[PDB]
DNA sequence: CCGAGCAGCATACATTACTTGTGAGCGGATAAC
DNA sequence: GTTATCCGCTCACAATGCCACACGCGCTGCTCGG
């Protein structure tokens, strides 16, 4: 249920950065969809992202650190696999 | 893929490089076989294969041969799309000029060669000769020749003398010229000669040469040798139903040119009859000129269709040129339009949408959803399903738009609100419902006005529309901080009816346990909708910030107000409803609700207001009948009486008792008086005719008539229209503007005779024609605006300056037309404004003046405050956050990225459709201030004024300024400074046509060349007999008194000159012409005595000329410097006039039109910036004299007067940014260590950063003078060119920016729009800062 | 009447204009000024390039939006390349800067 | 012998046509040494 | 007389957006043709 964006722009003191980070999070939740944190009400991913923003648990830093954690896990797993293959080829 | 655009000339090698071949034959397509004729304007061999991935001859037909060329016809079998790209070239059989660089003032070739354009044209077209290299003969390298001179020199010289003619002659002349040699020659020469007109032309030429040699261009390229022909696909021969291919005019021009070329080559091969080939080269030059531009040199009309042909330039310039037609605004494939109904049920963010339109628009989303649910595995199956509209597709569609926003737009999108975002709701029919409030915002009626729809498809755009342009975001105009969501009509009527009070209505005198109880009591039909009762009400409050206390009161109210109270959302006190609640009251209620509760409850509250208003309006059944509008029973009597009056007045005139003009005036005066009488009588009879009784005799009350209920509530129409309907229609206006004597004594309810209707038609057609012209004019104005401020984006957050303007409440002389509160509401202070008690800083130096600080200022009652305007911000290539101040249409300060320029232009241009096309009487009390006043006390205790800049001011008790008039030279003062006077007292009056010669030191007077006959003419005052003298100046009389000059020596009481009190310079009182002097010789003078007495737009075009800052007709000349005045030699072109400085030199003896009145004496010490010959002050001179703050104050005050005259309000930030734009150019004074020339016009930003960088080192900077151009010329001289290109000219700017190689860095809105990438304004600002912080290191 | 997709002008790869030609509405000058008055950067961008031009870009947008992904791959509107070729057809040389 | 394409044609001439409003370069009159 | 100065003369150059509809779009006597 989104009718305004004032709470969101309060959590991010600029409408421009607001829509930017919210579109980034919505793209996350739409393609390669991370599960939406706030329980959706059968709504589009856009308002889901806005709600997750205004609730106070999504912002620029949170998105960046989540991306970095994903990078770390991904690199650790794939490097373990490549070392296993390296032993398998010898 | 890029970050810049470079443009320059194209060397013949470059052009031949672009081409993939040479066209040789003119004919395009064979009709007996629809195939491109070989080596023609569409040949496949040169440009590309017609059929996709298929040879022309038909040999190769498969992708297995992508790249090979056939051999039967020789075509490279690739994608047909390439025919959109490959270009051709034409090896011209002889050089030819380029019509742009020849006829684009100033002609590039002309300035490049120091040759008059007329001779250049006469030698290009083969009707002259030009000698080159200047051989042994006495012929100069630039000299021209006609026939006889040429052949005679040929007889006298067979060699060493090369007089060539035509294009190739000019080509050789160019290629022979050494660029840097002549450049440095003129450079060393410019420091040698005078005057500054030669120096001006020469600095222009050396600028041209330096820009040329700087770029890689070479002058011989300015004469074409190989003409590149446009790709074929871009000039497509479009077919018809049969074989009637519509020949696009470009192919016609190209065929003409190539035909001339082929014929000319054939002639060149056949022994070349000299005059024949001469004329043929002339004809070919003409044809090529026509192709590059059909404009100059006559026309090139097509066969039997009397109209010129679209040349290449014609495909770029104009409203159909690629810029304003396809690049700037391009048609969208993903949208639709319809007609808008009302649909008054949807919520404020929703909007109706027909099933047909949604099913057509969201088709790809529907295909996606169907593929998801697998209800149609193939895309073609899904297309079939949508074609049949199975019962599932509607559920799918309803699902796919549950939150997907949409864009609605009105046809003329004057300002930012012209496009809004809604959520669609499916409806039937084909109309587009939209909320009534936003339709009042769109300036959209329901007369059949159409609206366009758009669907933002990418995720960024969906979320952007939801976050930025959704209706629940735009509730304040970017122009004024007023709320745009105003309940217009049909609800103000409803609420107003719901909140009134019949003195005796069913249910009066009860007690209600609450609002819901009153609602039930009403719906049950037991109590009237409006009767006085005692209702218990729980109005909530916020005592501390956050809390909500409740004070259950028992207030006397009416049932209607109590019912309405069920809608206010736990905020506002009861006093917001208890009133009669008209329209202004509704706006006030909505404003205070947005102020207290925030936004979301306010939009819910506004929607609830709209709903209940419509509901109880319908329940009211407000209805206008013929017997509703009443006529006062005195109107007949008043009109008959005024008729008797005008009759006896006219008889008096024909009886010879009054002049015809004053008779007309008296007649119109008594008619206007009778009109006001009838209007007041009608109003006083209508508004209170309701005389009802309660428990007894009688009571009056405000009327319940349907009319005047649609008026008192402000629902629709003002009392001026009511009186024009029921009361007398009043006077009417002639076509010229004069007013007819006999007015329209009748009214609309009664009949109108034929003549009265005729005059009303005069007026109405005047109005309609005015509207029909002003629409287009204002459109052009706003288009010019948005293309001079389209660059402004707020980048810096704090420029860190101290210079603002001194905002002060405007005072036109009468009341304060605008207090300081609104002129400073929301704009950061430049200086820490302290209260009148000094040493106590009231506000810190960087405070955003939000409303509470304005309240504090009103409390301490400050006169003026310095504020950080935009015209003084120090941001390079932009403007800082603070210098723009409060982000109107919101509350906070602006966010870095909002393109203030475009919204400012829009806010200024939107109301354009509402434009058109002796004594002193104080009013209030208080001290009497007199600023810049040099006056002397006469022999009557008064104070006669002797200076020009004497400004009278009335100050109230609070020390603040209240009134301000301009006392001229020679006014009497009934009071002095610090004199408490009451209003109406005439403190100063003066005869307008007397410029006295009052003396500041008394004594006697002697004459120096004050003689009759020659200089002066003596005549007796035949009425009385006093020997008056008409003293003529040198100019007034004949030449017999040119050198003879009067001088009234202010001598002692014995006949010798004494000084002035304070200084040692006596008063040599000289005379102006037409001086009717009365005081005979030797008669005593009293200080302040008249030694002689000498006599003396409005709408959209006004603001237009103001922004163009064009020099008005005979502008008010000012003084450049200070010093004492002195005339010179008469008829020096214009009469001479010098102003000797205090200590410096006066090298200027400025020339002034002797005929036009000169306001200055000869013994006056005139400070710079003072009126010399009154009139309008041209903005150029205003700036050049008193800096930039003077000119910005002047322009904002003028345009703001123009707007306040029409009732519209515009916040000054926008005009401030506009003036900041139209003076961004600069001129250089010195040269300094910088690489800048003297008269070179540079951008203030660039020269300022150059001075900054030079001051970083030890070297000196160059002093600059801020220029000021009209918005059009300012935009044209923009650093970037593509903007200036698309804007208005796109034929000079292209030539110039080419011949100089002005590599256009985009860094701007319109440029990026053209390119198609993001915009530095919006979220694209974040994108661009990320880029320029990462890509550009 | 509305327009999802359909024909396009051949000289400039834009949708046709007119109810009969099944064309779409025209986003005009004042419309663009309004759209950029708000910070609607991405909206204006997609309405410029991928909606009307960049034929490859718009086919990609179509194929990507039927696949439930509202991301755009913008580019250079062929109208601008047409302008380039027109100017270049004159003696003027206009290029896209390398960087 | 006329039907079907073509190449360069202000139809050869006097076509033609009140004010549109503004800036800007330009050529003949003008002040000065 | 000349050199710079200035004032009337003539020409270039702009004219809101959309929408819809309608209509039309060389020719012609020389040239290729049987
Ligand atoms: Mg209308
Ligand atoms: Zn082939
Ligand atoms: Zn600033």
């Amino acid at each position: 249920a989104r009718v305004t964006v004032q709470d969101a722009v309060e959590k991010i003191g600029n409408r421009f950065d607001l829509v930017l980070v919210a579109a980034r999070r919505a793209r996350q939740m739409q393609v390669g969809g991370k599960d939406p944190l706030v329980p959706e009400e059968n709504d589009k991913t856009t308002v889901i992202a806005l709600r997750e923003i205004e609730e106070g648990l999504i912002n620029n830093q949170i998105l960046d650190v989540r991306e970095r954690q994903e990078q770390q896990e991904q690199e650790a797993a794939e490097l373990q696999a490549v070392t296993a293959i390296a032993e398998g080829r010898r | 893929e890029f970050d810049a655009i470079k443009i320059a000339l194209a060397s013949p090698d470059m052009i031949r490089s672009w081409s993939f071949g040479e066209v040789k034959k003119p004919e395009t397509i064979n009709y007996r076989t629809f195939k491109p004729e070989r080596d023609g304007l569409f040949c496949a061999r040169i440009f590309g294969p017609v059929k996709d991935y298929e040879c022309l001859c038909g040999k190769y037909k498969r992708l297995k041969h992508r790249g090979v060329i056939c051999e039967k016809c020789g075509v490279e079998v690739t994608q047909t799309k390439v025919r959109r790209e490959r270009m051709g070239h034409i090896e011209l059989a002889s050089p030819t000029a380029h019509i742009w660089f020849l006829k684009s003032l100033p002609s590039r070739i002309g300035l490049l060669l120091d040759m008059p354009l007329r001779d250049i044209e006469r030698v290009l077209y083969f009707e002259s000769y030009v000698v080159i290299e200047g051989g042994m003969t006495n012929l100069e390298r630039q000299q021209i020749l006609t026939e006889e001179q040429y052949l005679d020199a040929l007889e006298e010289f067979g060699d060493e003398f090369d007089a060539k003619m035509g294009a190739e002659a000019i080509q050789a002349l160019l290629k022979s010229m050494d660029l840097e040699q002549e450049c440095e020659q003129l450079r060393e020469e410019l420091n040698e000669t005078n005057s500054e007109t030669k120096r001006k032309k020469l600095t222009k030429r050396i600028k041209l040469l330096e820009a040329f040699v700087q770029s890689g261009n070479k002058p011989e390229w300015m004469i074409l040798t190989v003409l590149p022909v446009l790709p074929p696909d871009l000039r497509p021969l479009v077919p018809l139903d049969g074989g009637r291919f519509a020949t696009s005019d470009l192919n016609d021009l190209y065929r003409r040119v190539i035909n001339r070329n082929n014929r000319l080559k054939r002639l060149l091969d056949l022994a070349a009859p000299d005059i024949i080939v001469r004329n043929e080269k002339r004809m070919l030059q003409e044809a090529v000129d026509a192709l590059l531009d059909n404009g100059r040199r006559g026309r090139a009309i097509t066969g039997s269709n009397k109209r010129p042909l679209k040349s290449l330039a014609d495909m770029i310039k104009g409203k159909q040129g690629r810029f304003r037609q396809n690049l700037l605004g391009k048609r969208v494939d993903y949208s639709g339009r319809s007609v808008i109904t009302v649909g008054p049920y949807l919520r404020l963010h929703q909007c109706g949408l027909p099933k047909k339109m949604a099913l057509e628009l969201f088709k790809p989303f529907i295909y996606g959803k169907l593929e998801l649910r697998g209800l149609a595995t193939t895309i073609k199956a899904a297309k079939k399903m949508v074609e049949r509209e199975e019962a599932v597709v509607w559920d799918i569609l309803d699902e796919v738009i549950r939150e997907h926003p949409v864009l609605l737009n009105r046809a003329p999108t004057l300002h930012r609100l012209g496009i809004q975002a809604f959520e669609p709701v499916l409806i039937e029919g084909k109309a587009i419902q939209l909320h009534p409030l936003v339709c009042a915002a769109y300036n959209a009626d329901f007369d059949g006005d159409q609206m366009a729809v758009h669907v933002p498809l990418t995720l960024e755009a969906q979320l952007e529309a939801r976050a930025l342009m959704m209706s629940t975001n735009n509730i304040l105009s970017p122009a004024n901080g007023e709320p745009i969501i105003v309940p217009s009509q049909d609800v103000v009527l409803g609420l107003y009816y719901m909140t009134r009070d019949c003195v005796n209505a069913k249910g009066e005198g009860m007690v209600l346990t609450g609002p819901k109880e009153a609602e039930r009591l009403y719906r049950s039909g037991l109590a009237s909708l409006h009767a006085r009762v005692k209702v218990r009400i729980t109005e909530y409050e916020k005592d501390a910030n956050g809390e909500l206390v409740a004070k259950t009161s028992l207030k006397d109210t009416t049932v209607g107000r109590a019912i309405l109270w069920m809608i206010v959302p736990k905020g506002l006190p009861y006093s917001i409803v208890n009133q009669a609640l008209g329209k202004k009251a509704i706006s006030k209620m909505l404003n205070t609700c947005y102020r207290i509760l925030g936004l979301k409850p306010t939009v819910i509250f506004a929607d609830q207001i709209m709903y209940t208003g419509f509901a109880y309006a319908a329940r009211s059944g407000a209805s206008v009948g013929i017997d509703d509008m009443v006529i006062p029973e005195k109107k007949h009597e008043i009109i008959s009486e005024a008729e008797a009056e005008v009759a006896e007045i006219q008889e008096q005139f024909q009886s010879g008792l009054v002049t015809a003009g004053e008779r007309y005036n008296k007649v119109i005066d008594i008619w206007a008086a009778a009109n006001d009488r009838v209007s007041k009588a009608m109003m006083d009879n209508l508004q209170t005719e309701t005389v009802i009784n309660r428990d007894g005799q009688e009571e009056k009350q405000v009327s319940f008539n349907s009319i005047y209920m649609m008026a008192d509530s402000g629902a629709r129409g003002s009392a001026a229209q009511i009186r024009q309907l029921a009361g007398m229609r009043g006077l009417m206006a002639k076509p010229d503007g004069s007013i007819i004597e006999t007015p329209i004594t009748a009214n609309f309810r009664e009949g109108l005779n034929v003549l009265q209707y005729f005059i009303s038609t005069h007026g109405a057609r005047k109005g309609l024609a005015d509207t029909a012209l002003k629409t287009a004019n204002s459109g052009y104005l706003t288009r010019r605006l948005v293309d001079v401020a389209q660059d402004l984006v707020v980048t810096e957050d704090d420029c860190g300056t101290h210079e603002g303007i001194m905002m002060t409440p405007v005072i036109e002389g009468g009341d304060v037309k605008e207090p300081l509160r609104d002129r400073v509401l929301g704009r950061v202070t430049a200086e820490d404004v302290l209260k009148p008690g000094t040493a106590d800083i009231l506000v810190p130096r960087n405070t955003l003046l939000h409303e509470q600080w304005c309240d504090l200022l009103e409390e301490n009652s400050v006169d003026a405050v310095k504020v950080r305007s935009v015209v003084s911000c120090d941001t390079d290539f932009g403007v800082c956050a603070h210098c723009y101040g409060r982000d109107l249409a919101r509350g906070h300060i602006i966010n870095k990225g909002e393109a203030i320029g475009v919204i400012a232009a829009q806010s200024i241009g939107e109301p354009g459709t509402q434009l058109t096309m002796s004594s002193i009487q104080v009013k209030n009390k208080g001290s009497i201030k007199l600023s810049n006043v040099k006056s002397v006390v006469n022999s009557s205790g008064k104070l006669v004024i002797t200076s020009r800049n004497t400004e009278l001011k009335l100050i109230d008790e609070f020390g603040r300024t209240k009134e301000s008039y301009k006392v001229p030279y020679g006014a009497v003062l009934a009071k002095g400074d610090g004199e408490q006077v009451a209003g109406g007292e005439t403190v100063a009056n003066w005869d307008p046509h007397t410029m006295p010669v009052i003396t500041e030191v008394s004594g006697f007077v002697r004459f120096t060349d004050m003689i009759d006959g020659q200089t002066i003419t003596r005549q007796t005052d035949e009425l009385t007999g006093l020997s008056s003298l008409v003293v003529l100046d040198s100019a007034e009389r004949t030449a017999g008194g040119k050198d003879l000059r009067p001088a009234l020596k202010i001598v002692d009481a014995q006949g010798n000159d004494v000084l002035i009190p304070g200084t040692d310079m006596p008063a040599q009182y000289f005379l102006p012409g037409k001086a009717i002097v009365q005081l005979e010789d030797g008669v005593q003078i009293s200080s302040g005595d008249t030694l002689a007495r000498i006599p003396q737009t409005g709408g959209l075009p006004r603001v237009a000329d103001l922004f163009e800052a064009r020099r008005p007709k005979e502008p008010a000349i000012l003084a450049e410097i200070s010093g004492i005045v002195s005339f010179g030699k008469e008829t020096k072109g214009k009469r001479r006039l010098v102003i000797t400085p205090v200590d410096g030199s006066d090298p200027y003896e400025e020339m002034i039109p002797k005929w036009r009145q000169l306001n200055v004496f000869e013994g006056e010490r005139v400070e710079r910036g003072d009126v010399i010959s009154d009139g309008p002050e041209a903005p150029h001179d205003i700036l050049r004299l008193r800096g930039v703050h003077a000119v910005t104050r002047y322009i904002v005050n003028e345009v703001q007067d123009v707007y306040r005259l029409q009732g519209v309000k515009i916040n000054d930030k926008h005009i401030e940014v506009i003036v900041r734009q139209m003076l961004r150019k600069a001129t250089i004074v010195n040269a300094g260590s910088s690489d800048f020339l003297e008269g070179e016009q540079v951008e203030y930003s660039r020269v300022k950063i150059a001075n900054r960088e030079l001051e970083a080192n030890g070297k000196v900077g160059a002093t600059y003078s801020r220029d000021l151009l009209g918005i059009t010329k300012a935009s044209l001289a923009t650093e970037s060119f593509i903007s200036a290109a698309s804007f208005q000219e796109t034929t000079r700017v292209l030539t110039e920016a080419a011949v100089a190689g002005k590599r256009d860095e985009l860094r701007g809105l319109k440029e990026n729009v053209i390119v198609g990438r993001l915009i530095p304004a919006g979220t694209g600002y974040a994108y661009h800062q990320d880029r320029m912080r990462r890509r550009a290191a | 009447h509305a327009r999802s997709t359909g024909s396009y002008s051949l000289v400039t790869q834009q949708p046709l204009g007119g109810k009969a030609q099944f064309g779409g509405q025209r986003f005009g000058e004042m419309e663009v000024w309004a759209l950029e008055a708000y910070g609607a950067a991405y909206t204006l961008q997609e309405m410029l390039t991928v909606k009307s031009d960049d034929v490859n870009g718009r086919t990609k947008m179509y194929k990507n939006i039927v696949d439930g992904n509202h991301q755009m791959e913008p580019g250079m509107p062929e109208s601008f390349n047409v302008l380039l070729k027109e100017i270049r057809s004159l003696g003027i040389n206009i290029e896209l800067e390398d960087e």
